[PDB]
């Protein structure tokens, strides 16, 4: 008990930090995990690093257990909990030796959270400033610089974003979120990489079953009937199903299991657009895009037909435009579709499989950045701007918590400090300059007196400079950083409340 | 701050010695001399003087206690016990979290009260009568003698002290010099052979009993002229024929006569020399029937010069009648079986140096009486210096602790921590007096505090010596105001000196 | 070896700081120092403390040497050198472990001391008559130095002597040897006797009273060194008179000089007073050459060991020489000597250590007045100057970017070790005083500092708590050099044997 258990508690949590310290950052160093079986694994995944970490000292079971809740509860934030907390505890022991009662230390850290949450809530940004300016282009460039298309990512990333800019959906009662499986993109050998075209609408993976049938029907307002059962001879009846298409009034017909020679020609004579053999998953999205409902079998109390005005969808304009070895069906708009399409041009499908690798990641990451509404200026901006603001907060209380306000604030530099150490760049130069760039942002900028007095400058780990992370495009969720700090002090208080350990 | 615990616990090592010596019923301690001699003493002044402790903080406590001995003389263990109590109470106050500087500042603010409370009980002795001053002075002197073998003859030794000091003081100036009083004692005889002698006793036999051991006043002539000479009675050898030696031996007698003629011509009646006499030097002095004394140190020779207004004459021919010391008479006095053959030089009146003749059966008995005579004389000299006295022994320490406690009830602040402890510390004196007397250690404190308030404010003390009641006026237990002031005053200096030491840096010899 | 040699060197200097940290302040603590002579001294005087530390660690020898220079060059502030120098090294521990090099640290410390000296220059206020009368310039300062002491009730007694003690000196020539103190046991504090000049306690170890009139309105002081006391069968005497006649004529050779006062470094006995009583010459041997050289600086005489070569040029005369029974002992005094620029105080009190507390309480008050006349530029006391430099260096770290920003920030943090130890040694709430002082200083008041009367901050100019500017400047410059000496060591090579 006493200063002995307090010193032992800190050494335990610093040893835990020695494991995650080197893992912070996209360019960090990995740790090798070794079991008694004889297997080994090497990863920078913070959740895996902590999950397999064997902690014998009982204090670390608290720190790790929190991070276990952090991953299971949020899904990210596992590295910041250990690094942030270990610095809070390292500096707290100095307050103990300076005759600061553990209760006062805890009280002030909680007051700092009440102040810090307000600061973070004020200095954050919303899901805006992403159109017409390279906020999602540089975010996409970040994901795309690791791809073979990297050299041409300026041309490809324009489509990644511009397509995603139009697929805003309401999801669950107006979440305002983008569809993950969307923007039907075609890997094609057509032309050079930089000439890939962005399509203003959706392309169902198919063409007009017969080149003789008309390809654009009802330019203003068109109804689409999606059928599964074939029109093929099993023949006047399966042909008559076209006469039911005529009487029921389907202008674009999506027949999945194929169309008879008489049905194909009957569509021509009927001036109706016929389509054969579409992808089932796209047809289900067509059911949600235009509304054309795939009829797997014709029953409806002995009904056999497209079911006039029932199973038909609604679309604005359906066009098949020839783009030089690309003849597919385009969907303009409608009441609710939220769909689009991209043409990929390049060397060949094996090279366009890099676009499969690129868009799988790039569409996922850009969507994740737009998944969160409120976003955080990354790169130590949320840590360093707190460093500056919390220094001025020292004047609000100014009694006994003033010492803890400082040590809490200074502990927030462990993140921009560790980001630099793990990046090989000069840690003392980068951190100090980060403070000075955020220092002046609190002086005249909030007075609306600014020539170039603008914050959101953060640590660039690649070019080795401090850059405006808005124009550079490094963002992190506000739910993550706010929950990160909330979690961090939860363990900091928990460890600082341990003043006795009895072994029975 | 843990060094404050080391320093306070160190003081308890000192206190655990001295505590037990407090009281007229005190417990004695063995002093083993570096040579192996055993001395038994009840006086913490002699205990602290010979006590060798390696703890450096304890070495400070001794050096500071020397200051009470150099001044009042009798307050040795008073400041020791009080200091251990101030430090013991501080140990608890330190645990309560009080910074040492606030502990010390409070001990001063509380002390300034107790000093003024003591003043409420002062009374004057000499305001009445010279006979009643001698009476109350005698009544007080007997209080100091109860711890010595004189407990039988305490009246015989107390009757000495009255005139022993009065003879050497100045009634108008009221300033008496202790160096005017000598204690001259020897191991032997009995304590009833101790005398108060108006003058000095040199313990010298005039070199031979055939030499005149005394000079009569000479029908009341100008006293007896005493020659203080710094050299032996002798002048400051190849025989090639008989005539030569006839002078060689005589030349001593030529100087003997020259020195004797210097005696007779100068008028010197007794010749007192630093070194011995020659066999024929006595013979030549026996031819002229002139007394003389040999082997006398300057301490004894000055007592002649002091009482007789004499001079230390450097050589036999440097004698001058104006430089010869004039005494009323000189005679060799033996007491009982005393074979030392002592001589007494007196003015037959108040001398400028007086001597208390002390004899005792054992060396311890003699030193016990002489040590009491030092303090018994100091009892008188302190009563002469400051006539303001209290019937306070055991009562003032309680009276002061009662007042400090009453003040704590009026503090209402951080000072309540210190004022409450200052009284608890003052109570260690009546508590220690009780434990060292064989009485109830707690019930003595309650009985004393009750009688001084529940009955009324008066002088109520301990029963150490043994007596039917607590009345300090019936026992006539009296202490000087200046004494109790220095005890409580130096105690706070002792506390500050200890509490203000944060590090003890002990260096070695290279 | 390597960067860890610095870690070890800092740890050593920290040990020195921890021993010296309780000594800052007139309310501070003492250290009990046992010397190899078994001479125990308990003192809060950092000059004495540093003299006797006997530090052996090579790094601490450097730290102590720097502080001993502060004493010879300035004379005050030796404690502030050790505390300031040590904390500037203690605050460097987190910088070394983060990889900051010795040049990067030292270059920053040199940058800070440059920034600070200039802000000390701005704080400097030239106090000659500026808002101060000549008498209260010294009086109110000395009254402050003695406030809330054991001599508090006698403050008028000691300030009346103290202010005029220094004012009685040569205002052009200040020197500690011109104010001497005797430890006179016996008497109360207010019984202390001030001597217009120099006095000595008559170490003459023999008798001889009722002879040699000892008081002179116009003495002629002569200084000797040698002892002029003496100490066929009839012929045995001749060897005694042979030597006696020699020294007896030498005693006459003193009379031939014409001296009324004869001094000696060796014991003088009654056999020497044989002649001096016959010719009536006061003689006092075993006298310190310091008081004898003060006679040389008082009456303008000369010391001649022997008696024959003495001419009137060796004699000097004072305005009053008197032997007094004051002090339960005979003391000889010189007052108003024609050449004297000196004075002495005989301290009387309840004990030698009671005198020591009055002595060093006075010794400091003497230095307080000493530098009131020496120094024209003063700076704020009570740590207000340390907070002044703290605020300004904090502002420089706001406008300076780079590695210097963090290093300068550490300099500012360490500047608060001075007000910190002033708070802790006085028993105040260090957390409260440091915070209330920092904020109130940042509101624009440059004179707020530690108030010892009531736990609070306030104007040390109004309290007349003044410190010399060069004390602050030379100490700060010295501390920076000390940190440059310790932090610059990479290796210790010891030639053993």
């Amino acid at each position: 008990s006493g200063d002995d258990i307090r010193n032992q508690n800190v050494l335990a949590t610093m040893a835990v930090a020695n494991v995650v310290k080197s893992s912070l950052g996209p360019v960090g160093l990995d740790k090798m995990l070794v079991d008694d079986i004889g297997d080994f694994t090497v990863t920078n995944d913070g959740a895996t690093i902590l999950s397999l970490l064997d902690v014998q000292h009982p204090a670390g079971k608290i720190l790790v257990e929190l991070a276990q809740q952090q991953d299971r509860e949020i899904g990210d934030g596992t590295t910041s909990v250990v690094i942030i907390a270990s610095e809070l505890l390292k500096r707290a022991n100095e307050l103990v030796k300076n005759k600061i009662h553990p209760t006062t230390i805890i009280t002030g850290f909680r007051v700092a959270l009440r102040e810090a949450i307000r600061f973070i809530n004020e200095v954050l940004s919303t899901s805006v400033d992403t159109l017409g300016k390279e906020t999602l282009i540089n975010i996409a460039k970040t994901s795309m610089s690791s791809k073979i298309i990297g050299a041409d990512s300026d041309f490809f990333s324009n489509m990644v974003v511009d397509a995603l800019l139009a697929v805003k959906t309401q999801n669950s009662k107006g979440e305002i979120k983008y569809p993950v499986k969307a923007v039907n993109v075609l890997k094609a050998h057509g032309k050079s990489a930089t000439e890939s075209l962005l399509v203003p609408g959706y392309a169902l993976n198919c063409t007009v079953a017969s080149q003789a049938m008309p390809k654009r029907i009802a330019g203003g307002n068109v109804k689409i009937a999606c059928l599964d059962l074939n029109l093929q001879k099993a023949a006047g009846i399966v042909l008559e199903r076209v006469k039911k298409i005529i009487d029921a009034g389907a202008q674009v017909v999506l027949t999945t299991k194929g169309i008879d020679d008489l049905c194909l020609k009957e569509f021509v004579e009927a001036k109706i657009m016929g389509v054969r053999r579409c992808k089932k998953e796209d047809l289900r999205r067509i059911a949600r895009a235009t509304g054309a409902t795939l009829v797997s079998s014709m029953s409806n109390l002995e009904g056999e037909e497209t079911f006039e005005s029932s199973y038909l969808g609604l679309c604005d304009e359906v066009v098949q435009a020839k783009f030089s070895d690309d003849e597919c069906i385009l969907i303009k708009g409608t009441s609710k579709h939220s769909s689009s399409s991209i043409i990929l041009r390049g060397a060949n499908d094996y090279s366009l499989d890099e676009m499969e690798r690129s868009l799988h990641d790039s569409l996922s990451v850009v969507k994740r950045t737009l998944e969160s509404g409120n976003v955080v200026p990354g790169g130590g901006c949320v840590e360093a701007a707190l460093n500056i603001y919390l220094d001025n907060f020292a004047t609000t209380v100014g009694s006994r918590e003033q010492l803890a306000i400082a040590e809490f604030a200074a502990a927030l530099l462990i993140i921009p400090k560790t980001l630099a150490v793990n990046a090989a760049k000069d840690s003392s130069e980068l951190v100090a300059k980060l403070r000075s760039y955020h220092a002046a942002s609190q002086m005249a900028k909030p007075e609306d007196v600014k020539r170039r007095s603008y914050r959101n400058y953060g640590l660039d780990l690649i070019r080795g400079k401090i850059v405006d992370e808005i124009h550079a495009g490094v963002l992190e969720p506000t739910i993550s950083k706010v929950k990160s700090l909330k979690s961090a002090l939860e363990a900091c208080v928990a460890i600082l409340r341990i003043d006795t350990m009895i072994t029975v | 701050l843990e060094a404050k615990k080391s320093h306070i616990l160190a003081a308890r090592s000192v206190a655990s010695i001295i505590k037990t010596s407090l009281g007229p019923r005190g417990l004695d301690k063995i002093l083993i001399s570096p040579d192996g001699e055993i001395t038994i003493t009840n006086d913490g002044a002699t205990i602290l003087s010979q006590m060798e402790l390696d703890n450096e903080i304890a070495k400070l406590l001794v050096q500071l206690s020397k200051s009470q001995d150099d001044e009042i003389g009798d307050g040795t263990t008073g400041v020791v016990v009080l200091a251990s109590a101030l430090l013991d109470q501080a140990l608890e106050l330190i645990q309560k979290g009080i910074h040492p500087i606030k502990i010390a500042n409070g001990f001063d603010e509380a002390a300034k009260l107790a000093i003024s409370k003591l003043e409420e009980t002062c009374d004057d002795i000499s305001a009445s009568n010279d006979e009643l001053f001698r009476d109350f002075l005698l009544r007080a002197a007997k209080t100091s003698l109860g711890s010595k073998i004189v407990s039988k003859d305490h009246d015989r030794f107390a009757e000495m002290a009255v005139e022993a000091v009065i003879n050497v003081m100045d009634k108008d100036r009221k300033d008496v010099d202790f160096d005017l009083i000598k204690m001259q004692g020897r191991v032997g005889g009995s304590i009833s052979d101790s005398k108060l002698i108006n003058g000095v006793i040199l313990d010298k036999d005039f070199s031979h009993p055939q030499m005149p051991k005394c000079v009569l006043p000479k029908e009341g002539s100008d006293g007896v002229k005493l020659a203080i000479l710094t050299c032996p009675f002798e002048p400051p050898l190849d025989i090639s024929s008989v005539e030569e030696y006839q002078k060689l031996q005589t030349y001593e007698q030529d100087k003997f006569k020259e020195m004797i003629d210097d005696v007779k011509k100068a008028g010197a009646d007794v010749v007192i020399c630093q070194w011995g006499f020659d066999d024929e030097a006595n013979h030549l002095l026996l031819q002229n029937d002139l007394p003389a004394v040999r082997w006398v140190g300057g301490q004894e020779l000055e007592h002649i010069a002091i009482s007789t207004n004499g001079r230390i004459v450097p050589r036999f021919q440097d004698l001058s009648k104006d430089k010869l010391g004039t005494c009323s008479r000189i005679y060799e006095q033996e007491f009982g079986t005393t074979k030392d053959r002592m001589l007494i030089i007196e003015q037959s009146k108040e001398t400028k140096t007086v001597t208390c003749f002390v004899r005792g059966s054992n060396k311890m008995i003699v030193d016990e009486a002489e040590r009491a005579l030092h303090d018994s004389l100091c009892v008188v000299r302190n009563l002469v210096k400051d006539s303001r006295v209290v019937y306070g022994g055991g009562a003032a320490e309680v009276t002061m602790s009662l007042a400090v406690s009453e003040e704590a009830d009026k503090q209402r602040g951080i000072d309540q921590y210190a004022f409450r402890g200052f009284a608890q510390a003052l109570d260690t004196i009546p508590m220690t007096l009780a434990e060292n007397s064989g009485l109830d250690p707690i019930g003595t404190l309650s009985t004393l505090k009750s009688k001084q308030l529940k009955e009324k404010i008066s002088n109520i003390g301990v029963d150490c010596l043994g007596y039917g009641s607590n009345d300090m006026k019936e026992l006539f237990v009296v202490d000087p105001f200046i004494g109790k002031k220095q005890q409580i005053l130096l105690a706070t200096q002792l506390c500050r000196m200890i509490l203000k030491i944060d590090n003890v840096i002990i260096s070695g010899k290279d | 070896q390597g960067k860890g040699q610095i870690i070890s060197n800092i740890n050593a200097c920290v040990a020195v700081q921890e021993a010296l940290k309780p000594t800052l302040g007139p309310l501070g603590s003492d250290i009990l120092i046992v010397t190899s002579n078994q001479k125990t001294t308990i003192s809060n005087d950092g000059a004495t403390i540093l003299k006797l530390l006997d530090v052996v660690h090579p790094a601490a020898k450097t730290l102590v040497d720097i502080s001993r220079a502060q004493d010879a060059e300035v004379g005050d502030g030796t404690t502030s050198v050790t505390i300031l120098a040590g904390e500037l090294m203690k605050e460097a521990k987190p910088f070394l472990e983060e990889g900051i090099s010795s040049h990067l640290i030292m270059k920053g410390y040199r940058k800070a001391v440059s920034l600070a000296v200039e802000k000390i220059n701005e704080l400097a206020v030239d106090i000659t008559s500026e808002k101060s009368s000549g008498r209260e310039l010294l009086e109110r300062c000395a009254r402050t130095a003695m406030s809330s002491k054991l001599i508090h009730n006698n403050a008028d007694f000691f300030v009346k002597m103290c202010v005029d003690a220094v004012l009685s000196l040569d205002r052009n020539d200040l020197d500690d040897k011109l104010i001497g103190i005797k430890k006179i046991p016996g008497g109360a504090m207010e019984e202390s006797l001030f001597i217009n000049g120099v006095a000595f306690k008559k170490t003459f170890s023999y008798a001889g009273f009722e002879q040699q009139p000892k008081k002179f309105n116009n003495p002629k002081i002569l200084s000797l060194n040698v002892e002029l006391e003496l100490k066929h069968v009839e012929d045995y005497q001749a060897i005694v008179d042979a030597e006696w006649q020699l020294i007896f004529e030498k005693l006459r050779q003193v009379e031939e000089t014409g001296a009324n006062i004869v001094l000696s470094k060796l014991p003088i006995g009654d056999l020497a007073t044989q002649f001096f009583a016959d010719r009536n010459i006061f003689c006092a041997g075993r006298v310190s050459a310091d008081d004898m050289n003060r006679v040389i600086q008082a009456v303008g005489g000369s010391i001649q060991s022997t008696t024959s070569d003495i001419k009137p040029e060796h004699l000097g005369t004072c305005a009053l020489f008197e032997e007094m029974q004051i002090g339960s002992e005979r003391y000889n005094l010189f007052q108003g000597c024609p050449q004297a620029k000196t004075c002495t105080l005989l301290l009387r009190g309840g004990a030698e250590q009671v005198i020591a507390e009055v002595e060093r309480s006075l010794h400091d008050a003497i230095m307080i007045v000493k530098r009131a006349l020496q120094n024209k530029l003063i700076v704020a006391g009570g740590g207000a100057t340390e907070m002044e430099v703290s605020k300004c260096l904090r502002d420089y770290s706001k406008t300076i970017a780079g590695k210097q920003q963090m290093i300068i920030n550490a300099f500012a943090k360490a500047l608060e070790v001075i007000p910190r130890q002033l708070c802790e040694n006085a028993g105040f709430d260090a957390i409260e005083i440091l915070n209330k002082l920092r904020l109130a200083h940042s509101k624009g008041e440059k004179w707020y500092g530690v108030v010892f009367e009531t736990e609070n901050i306030g104007d040390n100019f109004a309290k007349f708590v003044w410190e010399p500017a060069l004390v602050k400047i030379n100490a700060l410059n010295s501390a920076t050099e000390a940190t440059n000496l310790i932090l610059s060591v990479d290796e210790t090579i010891t030639n053993k044997g």
